[PDB]
């Protein structure tokens, strides 16, 4: 291994520092979607949570992931921001 | 090539050939009888026999065209449920291969377009005419088609699990849960979703999926 | 290479779909829900009384045939009804009785005054069926309102010497009896019509009057059938022997043959000068008139002068 | 009836558009309409005076038959094409680029002076582009007049234009919502000082900006250029307004038409991940990889915006499956000296699983050849391949005695390939072969090799034997960038193969081969191509041994040099006198034998050599007479092939009188025509070649028929 060519497996939705800073508590779901774009992954079970995961795997270079979890209430108003810059 | 005998003789010959099982000559006789006498006492019976012969003769596109023509021309014919069932059969037949069937190849990974069309047609027949004599076979075929379509989604999710595309795996399994919750393929796919959640280090979602799996261990 | 009689009535495929695993719902653990189902692939819960697999007849249902007359015909469960041209007064019953006797079908009960009768067991012969069926029927003639119609009721069916209850066979054989009676009546009617047509000889006068397309046509003052039948002989007289023809399409083709001046005055009312290539002809249907259209081998239509030469008489040849 | 140019198919489709179709009713009021429409069509082509008149004949049971009598005239021919107002260029130069031709040179018999409205509109567009690409920036077509002689066979064309002045680009100013890629956009809007304005350059710049934005997920940007003209100094300043828009994400990737191929077989070739931001370059790469696979006749892509979503799309790849396989089969003997049969099964996509499975063999009274090969192109997700091969060849002569040239061979081979780039891929493997020769007819080359191996067989009697077990390490490298998989129209493929006997084998040697095939399109439609193909090969012993004579290279045939008998080019055998093991009544014995002379008389039996080099230049042209619907199922070409095989170890000092087979100068050549057809039994190749250059002993064969891909 380490010699077989592997393409880049980009997964998730693109996140930038400015974009992540553009969202603050009390934001409506539509405003968050406008600022960051429609998430590619939500919580299908009994919770109104949005997952903005940003994966990049260049291939034999290590995988880097930033995951932003946005928890809304029933009304659709943003209630909690949880930004994880890197994997553990 | 079809003689111009009176209509009764042509219909009798076509019926005799259909009974004998020679699909091609019966098809020729019925086509002659239909394109010579377009609107007569034989129109409906000849169209139904043409649909049946096209199906048995493996002329599936012609069978579909004839079925569409009959449905649009006679939307309220008493024997309309039979035409819907035949359309379902034709679409299900387009989703089969003999060479691969001989070798025992599971074709659930191939194009599911025709399976989807057959499912739509059979669902239409079952909902519209619950008391028809083709409803039980239609229901059995619907169950089989649902299982096959779920297996197709399972195949895609499994491939993306192999590739390392975790978001794609999660989305595919979520779509399976929303569309085919009660199939075996969804039960098989549930651990794939848990693994995809684990790899992305979202442990809460993985725990939720693990709880779902445990509650439905079987 | 090897086949069996039963491949005719079964579906093209296999019974694999009958072994598909059943669908079981998923239990939602406490404290959370499962994703909301789309409902696009929801299977309604129906009854499993009908046949499945190879035991289901996909043979098209037998629709009653309105052969004798174009009036309404309809089947409902176990009885078929067929209206007839007007009501034929009281002659419909004797006509149906005579057509019934044509097939030497036995009758046990008779209600000629009430227009009702019953038939003894009748044997059927179908290559489709592995085992031949049989059953009893009841035929009556009653007025449905402004017209007189014939109704048939299938008492029962029997195959392999055992009773049957499937609606498919019942409908099939009720329609079989109705179609047999109707085909007999229609055969009598069309024989009478053919005799009348043969008796009614038509004149063979020809004309060159054109139509909405603007071309002249070798019109003949007669119905389509007789003029079409006599046109091959007339074309043979002029040497344009027919090689291909289509009664239901009207199109026909001829071939050149050299005829001298004496031959042209013998029959054919002289030479139009068409002396090259394969020509084609078309006929019309006007119950007293009939247009004959000619086209050149190049694909064009003959001018009025070209065909006026034949129009001189063009009558003895027919 | 009567139509000589317009086919019945196009007419019939024109009928259905107007509602005239078999089984439907006859709308009399539309008759005039249809007629006029057809006449209009005939006028568009330039066939004025044509008439199309409909006749309705009444058929019984209230039916009609519609006959459309076509009477076409003589097509009008362009007498002149005049441009008025061209002072900078000349009419001849401007119309030389036109599709419509005012005149045709006597040598050119493939074009005519026929007229067509669509061609005229395209011609006006071409003229406008010609004048706008030279920096005029003000060219305007004031009017266009199409005249016609009173006899309606002399159509005339005239174009009144105004050139204006020649402008120069002062500078491109790009502004708008550039989405942070301004720096990479300024490099696409770089202009040389004082360069003349150019419309095509501006269009290319807009397309480049759109493509650059698309590579980052901005699938739907809007780029519009509004040049501001300044006549005071005749300078134009471009103003490119750019709005990137929203960044798009792929939601699902769907495959349609793969009724046989597995879904994973198509998905594994995708560079665009499903749940990730869109990249148009990645989608194009996936499409190109699918095309290069060769499993599908056609491949198309469709990016469909998800309804009710401003950020998500669905990429749909629509494929048309192709017959990937050959079934070569034949019988040679029938009833002469027993029975024989052959097999040729070869599948590149076995049951849609992606496996390459090929089994072929020949059973005769003297031969029992069998060969099986199975390779999985994706033994690992990344594309690591794992192949395997078994073969068993036998030669016994069906005599079960001596003096029969018994030759029994059998071996195994395992290969492992893996990519290193998007196009390059290496291969490493291990092979084992066992060869047992016996009762060999003495010859100079074979005896020389045997002496190199340390054996000392008698030169007179045929009694002899030789057993060798060889273990080889095989290596290879393939660079593949072909446009397609079966009928390439662009790109090059290079395949290098080689083997070396690892210590411990009976005989030590090395061998290497190098193929090459380059397709260069000259036509923009990729219908006329130039194919440069070559093949090279060299082998030799390592120690004091020599390369085995059964590993020699052979040339000449339907795969190397068309026009020569298979494996006929190269050195010819030279037989020593036998003086024993001779069958007087057989009469099949060679010159050097007891029945014949007692010298080293040279024969005509090709033995091959340890060095080979063949080249070939081909011109691919469209099939002269074939419907365009089956254009990609048949290929016609004109080829010129060259080839030579020589034995570097041939000792010219000895055997001076006999030909020197170590000279690579003797180059055979051939020229002819070849036709390839993708029949149900795979590719069938017919070729007629004349070998205008040949040497003594070369058996010519002008007409050749072959089954399966030649190369």
């Amino acid at each position: 291994e380490r010699v077989v060519y592997r393409p880049d497996i980009n997964q998730g939705n693109y996140l930038t520092a400015n974009d992540v800073s553009k969202i603050r508590v009390g934001m409506t779901q539509q405003q968050v979607a406008y600022a960051l774009g429609t998430p590619l992954m939500s919580d299908p079970f009994g919770t109104n949570t949005w997952f903005y995961v940003f994966r990049q795997q260049p291939g034999h270079e290590g995988v880097t992931q930033q995951t932003l979890t946005l928890t809304f209430n029933s009304s659709g108003v943003l209630t909690n921001i949880d930004n994880k810059p890197a994997l553990s | 090539e079809v003689p111009d005998n009176p209509p009764n003789e042509i219909y009798a010959t076509a019926q005799q050939k259909l009974q004998d099982g020679n699909w091609r000559q019966a098809i020729t006789q019925l086509e002659a009888l239909d394109n010579r006498y377009p609107f007569g006492p034989y129109s409906q019976q000849v169209q139904l026999d043409l649909i049946y012969a096209y199906y048995k003769n493996a002329d599936l596109p012609l069978a579909q065209a004839a079925i569409d023509r009959f449905i649009r021309l006679n939307p309220t014919h008493p024997n309309i449920d039979y035409v819907m069932y035949m359309r379902g059969l034709t679409n299900m037949a387009l989703d089969d291969s003999a060479l691969q069937g001989f070798f025992g190849v599971d074709r659930s990974d191939r194009d599911p377009q025709h399976a989807r069309a057959a499912f739509s047609d059979f669902s239409k027949l079952v909902r519209g005419y619950p008391n028809s004599q083709y409803t039980t076979d239609a229901t059995k075929r619907l169950v089989f088609l649902k299982d096959r379509l779920a297996k197709y989604e399972y195949s895609v999710a499994e491939y993306y699990t192999e590739r390392g595309a975790w978001v794609a795996v999660v989305n595919r399994v979520e779509g399976m849960l929303r569309d085919y919750p009660d199939t075996q393929a969804t039960r098989d796919a549930l651990p794939l979703m848990e693994n995809a959640y684990r790899q992305m280090q979202m442990n809460a979602q993985a725990e939720k999926v693990a709880k779902i799996i445990a509650a439905n261990s079987s | 290479c090897s086949s069996d009689s039963r491949y005719k009535r079964q579906v093209s495929g296999d019974e694999a779909y009958l072994e598909a695993a059943p669908l079981a719902e998923l239990h939602a653990p406490a404290g959370m829900i499962l994703p909301v189902t789309s409902g696009d692939y929801a299977i309604p819960v129906t009854n499993g009384s009908g046949a499945v697999g190879k035991a289901l007849d996909i043979r098209p249902p037998a629709q009653p045939l309105a052969l004798v007359s174009g009036a309404r015909t309809q089947f409902t469960g176990d009885t078929a009804s067929l209206l007839v041209e007007n009501g034929r007064g009281n002659t419909l019953w004797p006509q149906v009785v005579s057509v019934l006797q044509a097939k030497n079908y036995t009758i046990t009960q008779r209600d000629d005054a009430g227009q009702t009768l019953t038939t003894d067991w009748v044997q059927w012969n179908r290559l489709d069926e592995d085992e031949q069926y049989r059953g009893r029927y009841q035929i009556s003639v009653k007025p449905q309102g402004y017209q007189q119609a014939v109704t048939v009721k299938l008492l029962n069916l029997e195959q392999a010497g055992k009773p049957v209850a499937d609606a498919a066979s019942m409908q099939r054989y009720s329609t079989e009896m109705m179609n047999v009676i109707s085909a007999g009546l229609d055969k009598s009617a069309t024989d009478a019509a053919n005799a009348a047509q043969n008796r009614a000889s038509t004149t063979m006068d020809v004309q060159s009057a054109a139509d909405d397309t603007g071309l002249p046509m070798l019109v003949v003052r007669g119905p389509f059938n007789v003029v079409w039948q006599r046109l091959p002989a007339a074309l043979e007289k002029v040497g344009m022997k027919v090689t291909d023809s289509t009664r239901s399409q009207g199109n026909m083709a001829v071939t050149y043959k050299p005829l001298s001046d004496s031959d042209w005055q013998e029959l054919g009312a002289s030479d139009p000068g068409l002396a090259s290539g394969d020509y084609k002809l078309q006929v019309g249907d006007l119950d007293n008139r009939s247009s004959l259209q000619f086209i050149d081998p190049k694909g064009h239509t003959l001018t009025q002068s070209q065909n006026d030469a034949l129009v001189a008489v063009f009558q003895a040849a027919f | 009836s009567g139509n000589k140019s317009v086919k019945d198919d196009m007419l019939k489709q024109n009928l259905e558009a107007s509602g005239v179709r078999v089984g439907e009713s006859l709308d009399r009021t539309t008759i005039a309409d249809i007629e006029k429409g057809l006449e209009d069509f005939y006028y568009s082509v330039g066939k004025y005076s044509a008439s199309v008149k409909a006749v309705v004949t009444p058929l019984p049971r209230n039916r009609v038959d519609l006959k459309l009598v076509f009477q076409e005239g003589v097509s009008a021919e362009i007498q002149q094409i005049n441009i008025v107002g061209n002072h900078a260029f000349t009419t001849d130069e401007l119309i030389s680029h036109f599709q419509l031709r005012d005149e045709v040179p006597w040598w050119n018999v493939v074009g005519d002076r026929k007229y067509q409205k669509q061609k005229l509109a395209g011609d006006l567009e071409t003229l406008r582009s010609y004048y706008l690409d030279r920096g005029y920036a003000r060219f305007n077509i004031d009017s266009t007049q199409v005249s016609l002689t009173p006899d309606k066979k002399g159509i005339y064309v005239t174009v009144n234009i105004t050139e204006g002045d020649q402008y120069k680009l002062s500078g491109v100013e790009v502004s708008g919502n550039l989405a942070g890629h301004s720096a990479e956009i300024e490099q696409l809007t770089k202009i040389e000082p004082g360069e003349l304005y150019n419309g095509t350059k501006v269009t290319k710049m807009e397309d480049d900006i759109k493509k650059l934005l698309g590579r980052y997920g901005y699938a739907y940007p809007r780029v519009q250029s509004m040049p501001e003209i300044n006549d005071a100094d005749k300078t134009v300043k471009l103003r490119v307004n750019v709005d990137a828009g929203n960044r798009f994400y792929v939601r699902k990737i769907r495959f349609e038409g793969n009724d046989t191929s597995k879904d994973a077989v198509l998905r594994r070739e995708m560079r665009q991940m499903e749940g990730a931001w869109l990249g148009s370059d990645l989608v194009d790469q996936g499409k190109e990889r699918l095309n290069r696979l060769g499993f599908f006749e056609t491949v198309d892509t469709d990016t469909q915006r998800v309804p009710g979503s401003p950020d998500q799309v669905d990429v749909v790849y629509k494929v048309k499956e192709r017959n990937t396989g050959s079934f070569n089969f034949g019988i040679g003997y029938g009833t002469e000296s027993g029975v024989s049969f052959q097999a040729g099964v070869q599948q590149d996509n076995w049951l849609g699983t992606g496996y390459a499975v090929g089994i072929n063999g020949t059973k005769n009274d003297y031969q029992t050849y069998a060969e099986l090969s199975v390779t999985n192109p994706y033994f690992t997700v990344d594309g690591v391949s794992l192949g395997g091969r078994l073969f068993y060849n036998d030669f016994q002569a069906d005599d079960a005695d001596l003096s029969d040239y018994t030759n029994k061979s059998y071996g195994t081979d395992v290969t492992l390939g893996f990519p290193i780039n998007e196009y390059n891929s290496l291969r490493a493997g291990l092979g084992y072969v066992h060869n047992s020769l016996s009762n060999m007819q003495p010859q100079v080359a074979m005896w020389r090799y045997l002496y190199s191996m340390g054996e000392h067989p008698s030169t007179s009697d045929q009694d002899n034997s030789f057993k060798t077990d060889d273990f080889t390490f095989n290596y290879g490298w393939t660079y593949n960038k072909l446009d397609r998989g079966y009928f390439p129209t662009d790109g090059s493929r290079v395949n290098l193969t080689g083997k070396v006997t690892i210590p411990g084998s009976d005989n030590e040697y090395y061998k290497v081969t190098l193929d090459t095939a380059t397709y260069v399109p000259i036509d923009d439609d990729h219908k006329w191509v130039v194919l440069g193909r070559t093949r090279w090969g060299y082998g030799d012993g390592l120690g004091g041994k020599e390369m085995p004579f059964y590993e020699n290279f052979y040339a000449g045939g339907s795969s190397t040099v068309r026009g020569f008998q298979s494996n006929t080019i190269g050195p010819k055998a030279v037989y020593f006198p036998h003086q024993a093991s001779n069958y007087d009544p057989d009469y099949d014995y060679e010159c050097a034998t007891q029945d014949g002379a007692k010298d080293l008389c040279k024969s005509d039996d090709a033995v091959g050599g340890n060095a080979m080099a063949v080249a070939s230049l081909e011109f691919i042209t469209p099939t002269p007479f074939i419907s365009d619907k089956y254009a990609n199922s048949v290929r016609t070409s004109f080829f010129w092939d060259m080839g030579t095989v020589w034995d570097t170890n041939w000792d010219s000092s000895q055997y001076s009188g006999y030909p020197d087979y170590s000279d690579p100068s003797n180059i055979r050549m051939s020229a002819g025509i070849a036709l390839q057809w993708m029949s149900p039994l795979g590719p069938l190749v017919f070729s007629y070649a004349q070998p205008f250059k040949k040497y003594d002993g070369d058996k010519a064969e002008q007409f050749q028929f072959n089954i399966g891909k030649t190369w």
